[PDB]
């Protein structure tokens, strides 16, 4: 009973394909027999220019509930990415990512997105989703930003 | 004489004492090192029951000592995992999977002073181990005598 979640989903494409930021990937996965699987999205997202992200082009799927929108999608880069708030499975949490924090309707894939970016050059150090990346940036900034530029680098198109 | 299952079911100082003088060799046998989720339950329940009194400290620190070179000595378990679920479960990092609250902390903290220090330690884990214990959190703060102790004891490593 997943009518409502694919109702919505297929208009988030529409809008998707008919204007979003430059570099951004965002296209509904395909099943076997060759129908799109709108409940699982495959996504990339480009550094933010000035940044040491700059020039990588980061993938990551999104994953959508049945219920959704009622519960946020779900997030996680592929592979996991050195970031103090990736986990080690990949998974990428934001507040408005979170059902019982800033996740709601009024929410876009767009935004999700957008707020993945600044997350990578702006990460939120009091909710860490990892232990190594967390503490080389909180150690060695130095070294974090180079951990940083060299993952760039590796995930440039 | 009484058995690992029931200690680990229902730590408490007297049941690890009623494991006998080979408690030790006991735990670490009786638990499956190759995963390392089971590890750290086994310290956490092990540590848990951790008093500052000759016969119980001696007791939890040679239990931590065998479970933990046992763990640590295969070239297949990882360390890092090792690390990321025991911060989990110690509340100190956050995790997609739900996990139980571990109430008092005095424990862990003092069973940790004494790993830090043995040979099997793998240094490498030092760093993040200092990162998250001296990162701000409630728990940890009713416990700062035993949190100022680690700490300073990670200083050395």
């Amino acid at each position: 009973m997943s009518g409502i979640a694919l109702s919505r989903l297929a208009q988030e494409r529409k809008a998707w394909r008919k204007d979003h930021p430059f570099g951004f990937v965002a296209v509904p996965t395909k099943n076997p027999d060759g129908t799109m699987n709108l409940m699982n999205w495959e996504c990339a997202i480009p550094g933010k220019k000035g940044t040491p992200w700059e020039g990588g082009l980061f993938k990551l799927r999104m994953l959508f509930k049945d219920d959704y929108p009622s519960s946020p999608p779900k997030c996680k880069f592929e592979p996991p990415l050195f970031h103090p708030n990736v986990a080690p499975s990949g998974t990428v949490c934001l507040s408005i990512l979170e059902e019982d924090k800033d996740w709601r309707p009024a929410i876009t894939i767009k935004q999700i997105l957008l707020g993945i970016q600044e997350l990578l050059n702006e990460p939120n150090i009091q909710d860490p989703a990892q232990a190594e990346a967390y503490t080389i940036y909180c150690q060695n900034r130095v070294e974090y930003e180079k951990r940083v530029r060299a993952q760039a680098k590796k995930f440039a198109p | 004489p009484a058995d690992v299952s029931t200690f680990l079911a229902f730590p408490s100082p007297e049941k690890l004492l009623r494991l006998g003088p080979k408690s030790s060799v006991l735990i670490a046998q009786q638990t499956d090192t190759s995963d390392p989720e089971k590890v750290v339950s086994a310290f956490l329940k092990v540590s848990s029951v951790f008093k500052d009194e000759a016969t119980v400290r001696m007791a939890v620190q040679d239990a931590v000592d065998a479970l933990m070179q046992k763990a640590f000595n295969s070239s297949s378990f990882n360390s890092n995992t090792f690390l990321t679920r025991l911060l989990v479960h110690m509340g100190l990092l956050k995790s997609e999977d739900k996990v139980k609250a571990i109430a008092n902390l005095y424990g862990p903290l003092m069973a940790l002073n004494h790993m830090v220090q043995q040979d099997y330690f793998p240094k490498a884990l030092a760093p993040l181990l200092l990162a998250f214990v001296t990162k701000p959190n409630s728990a940890l703060e009713s416990c700062s005598f035993a949190r100022h102790s680690l700490l300073q004891t990670l200083y050395k490593v």
